[PDB]
C-alpha cells in the first residue's frame, strides 16, 4: 500500500509528484543541459577536464622524476652496440635537456638499457603530450583540435645505425627528407636528416654526428588522443622495463630504491594506468551525453494532460544522459583519490609528496623543459589536485540536479513498463 | 563508510545552532565535504561545501549567514547557522562530493516563533 510508503519516505511522495509535471520534467531537463556545458564544456570549473589533465599530468610527471636516471643505448634493431651515443633533445635529463642513450655492450630489454626503439615510442608520445599541456588541453567536447610537434635526436660514434636512411625511411643521411602518413584523423610526419662533420665551423662538440628531425602536423589534442599518448608513455616504460639509477642530493628528498628496474614501482605504474583507464571511460561518457540532448521541451499530446504511463518515452534517454553525467563525476573523483596524498601510505606517499608532486624549475608554464626538471614531476600535479576538488565543491547544486534528473527519468522509466 | 548529524532543534528566528557531522575516514580524508538539507515538500538541496584545504562555498540561500568548517585531525564537518529563518526549516544531512550513496539520519531544524 503506497499511501503507507508515503507516510514513511514522503520525499518519494514528491518525486511521484514532479514526475507526474512537465514543467518540472523540463526543468530537470534544462539542468542536465546546463550540468553537461559545465563538465565538457568548461575548462577550469569542469571536474571531467581537471582529471583528465590529472591522468596526463601524473604519466609526464613520473617520467620527469626518473627519465634522467634510465639506461638506454645499444642500435636499431634493439641490439647491443659497440660505441653508439643517440641523444634525445627536449627531455629532462641529468643537468641537461637531453637524455643521453650510450650504454654499450649490454643487451637492451628487462633490467637492462630501454632499446632505442622503445625510446623512440616514449619520446614522441612525451613531446606531443608536453608540446599539449603547454598549449592547454580543449574543453572534452572539442574533438577536432590538432597540434604541431617538432623534436630532434642525434647518433654519434663509430657504427651507430640509429640514425641511418634503412631505419629513418629518409633517402639520404645529408640532406634527405621523407613524409609519411597515419591515422579517425590525418597526421602527417616529415623526417628530415643532415650530417654535421666533426671538423665543421660551429662543432662545439668534438665528433660528427647525423640529426634528425621530425615534424609533426595535425597531431589531434583531444581528450581521448592524450590519455592514449599517456597511456603508450606509461605503458612502454612498464613493458621495457629498464635499469634505473639515481643521484640523490644530500639534504632533499631521498628516493628508495636507489637502483633497479622501472617495472619495480609497481604501485605508482598501477595507479597512473588506473587514472588513465578511469579517464578513458570518464570522457567515453560523452559521447552519451551528445547522444541523448535534453534540450527539447516534453509535453502531453493531442490537446490531452501528459500521462506519465504513455507520453515518455524520452525518458530513458533523460536517463542515460543523467547516469552518464553521474558516472563523470564519480570516475573524476576516483581518479583524484588514486593519487591524492591525503590517503597514500609509505613509499608510495613519498614518491608522490617528495617528488611527483614537486618542481625543481625555475611556475614556469606547463610542458616545459629546463636542465633541473629532473627528478621532479613539474607537471602541476599538487595544483591540479587542489583544482580538481575545487571543481567538484563548486559542482554542489549541479551534482544534486543530476541526481534528481536521474530519478525523475528513473520514475517514468518504470511507469512505462 | 558512515555518517552521523547531530545538533538540530527548534528555534526561533534570529537564533542560530551549530550543527555536527561525524564521518568516518574513508568518507572524509582528502574527500571535498558538504552540507545538503531536505524541506517540506522538496527534494534535498545542496548548501554548502569545503574542500581538505578548508575553502568553502556557499547556496545563495545562505551565502552571509552560515559557515562551514572541518576539523582534519577528527572527521567533523561542521554547519554553524546564524540569524535563522522559517525558510530554513529542514532536515540537514553532511556528505562527501561526490556524495557517498547511503545517507545517515540527518538532524531536524525547526525554525518559527
Ligand atoms: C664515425 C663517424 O661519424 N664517421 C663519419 C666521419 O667522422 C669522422 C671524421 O670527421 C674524421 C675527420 O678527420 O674525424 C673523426 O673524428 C675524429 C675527430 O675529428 C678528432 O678530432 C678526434 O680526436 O678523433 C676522432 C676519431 O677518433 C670522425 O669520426 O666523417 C665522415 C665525414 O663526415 C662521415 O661520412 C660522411 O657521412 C656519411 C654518412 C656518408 O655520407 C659519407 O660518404 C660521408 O663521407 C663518417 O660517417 C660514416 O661514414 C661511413 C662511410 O664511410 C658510413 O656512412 C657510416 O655509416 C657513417 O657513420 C654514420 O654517420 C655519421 C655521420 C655518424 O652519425 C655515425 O654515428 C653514423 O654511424
Amino acid at each position: 500500500n503506497l499511501s503507507k510508503l508515503l507516510t514513511r519516505y514522503s520525499t518519494l511522495n514528491t518525486l511521484i509528484k514532479l514526475s507526474a509535471d512537465p514543467s518540472a520534467i523540463n526543468a530537470a531537463r534544462e539542468n542536465l543541459g546546463a550540468s553537461a556545458k559545465n563538465l565538457i564544456g568548461d575548462t577550469k570549473n569542469s571536474p571531467a577536464y581537471q582529471a583528465v589533465l590529472l591522468a596526463i599530468n601524473a604519466a609526464v610527471g613520473f617520467w620527469n622524476v626518473l627519465g634522467y636516471a634510465t639506461q638506454c643505448g645499444g642500435n636499431a634493431n634493439g641490439q647491443e652496440s659497440t660505441s653508439s651515443t643517440t641523444i634525445f633533445n627536449n627531455e629532462p635529463g641529468y643537468r641537461s635537456t637531453s637524455i643521453t642513450c650510450s650504454l654499450n655492450r649490454y643487451k637492451p630489454g628487462y633490467y637492462g638499457p630501454m632499446s632505442i626503439e622503445n625510446f623512440k615510442k616514449l619520446n614522441e608520445a612525451y613531446q606531443i603530450l608536453q608540446t599539449a599541456l603547454n598549449k592547454g588541453l580543449p574543453a572534452l567536447k572539442e574533438n577536432n583540435g590538432t597540434v604541431s610537434v617538432t623534436y630532434t635526436y642525434t647518433c654519434s660514434g663509430e657504427g651507430n645505425d640509429n640514425c641511418l636512411p634503412k631505419v629513418t625511411g629518409v633517402d639520404n643521411q645529408n640532406g634527405g627528407t621523407k613524409t609519411k602518413t597515419q591515422t579517425g584523423k590525418t597526421v602527417t610526419t616529415t623526417i628530415s636528416s643532415k650530417v654535421v662533420d666533426s671538423q665543421a665551423k660551429g662543432n662545439t662538440t668534438r665528433v660528427s654526428y647525423t640529426e634528425i628531425t621530425n615534424k609533426l602536423d595535425g597531431v589531434p589534442d583531444s581528450a581521448q588522443a592524450l590519455l592514449a599518448q599517456a597511456s603508450t608513455l606509461i605503458n612502454t616504460i612498464n613493458t621495457a622495463c629498464p635499469y634505473f639509477s639515481v643521484t640523490n642530493k644530500s639534504g632533499g628528498p631521498q628516493m628508495e630504491p636507489t637502483r633497479g628496474k622501472l617495472c619495480g614501482f609497481t604501485e605508482e605504474i598501477s595507479a597512473i594506468q588506473k587514472m588513465i583507464t578511469d579517464a578513458q571511460e570518464l570522457v567515453n561518457q560523452t559521447s552519451v551525453i551528445n547522444e541523448h540532448e535534453q534540450s527539447t521541451p516534453v509535453g502531453g499530446n493531442n490537446g490531452k494532460p501528459f500521462n506519465p504511463f504513455t507520453d515518455a518515452s524520452f525518458a530513458q534517454g533523460m536517463l542515460a544522459n543523467a547516469s552518464a553525467q553521474a558516472k563523470m563525476l564519480n570516475l573524476a573523483h576516483q581518479v583524484g583519490q588514486t593519487i591524492n596524498p591525503d590517503n597514500l601510505t609509505g613509499t608510495f606517499k613519498n614518491f608522490v609528496t617528495g617528488f611527483l608532486a614537486t618542481c625543481n624549475n625555475k611556475g614556469s608554464p606547463p610542458g616545459t623543459v629546463t636542465t633541473q626538471t629532473f627528478a621532479s614531476g613539474c607537471a602541476y600535479v599538487e595544483q591540479t589536485i587542489t583544482n580538481l576538488n575545487n571543481s567538484i565543491a563548486h559542482f554542489g547544486t549541479q551534482e544534486q540536479q543530476i541526481q534528481q534528473a536521474e530519478n525523475i527519468a528513473d520514475t517514468l522509466v518504470n511507469f512505462g513498463s | 563508510v558512515q555518517l552521523q548529524e547531530s545538533g538540530g532543534g527548534l528555534v526561533q528566528p534570529g537564533g542560530s545552532l551549530r550543527l555536527s557531522c561525524a564521518a568516518s575516514g574513508s568518507i572524509f580524508s582528502g574527500n571535498v565535504m558538504g552540507w545538503y538539507r531536505q524541506a517540506p515538500g522538496k527534494l534535498r538541496e545542496w548548501v554548502a561545501a569545503i574542500t581538505p584545504q578548508g575553502v568553502p562555498n556557499y547556496a545563495d540561500s545562505v551565502k552571509g549567514r552560515f559557515t562551514i568548517s572541518r576539523d582534519n585531525a577528527k572527521n567533523m564537518l561542521y554547519l554553524q547557522m546564524s540569524s535563522l529563518k522559517p525558510e530554513d526549516t529542514a532536515l540537514y544531512y553532511c556528505n562527501r562530493l561526490p556524495n557517498y550513496r547511503s545517507w545517515g539520519q540527518g538532524t531536524q531544524v525547526t525554525v518559527s516563533s
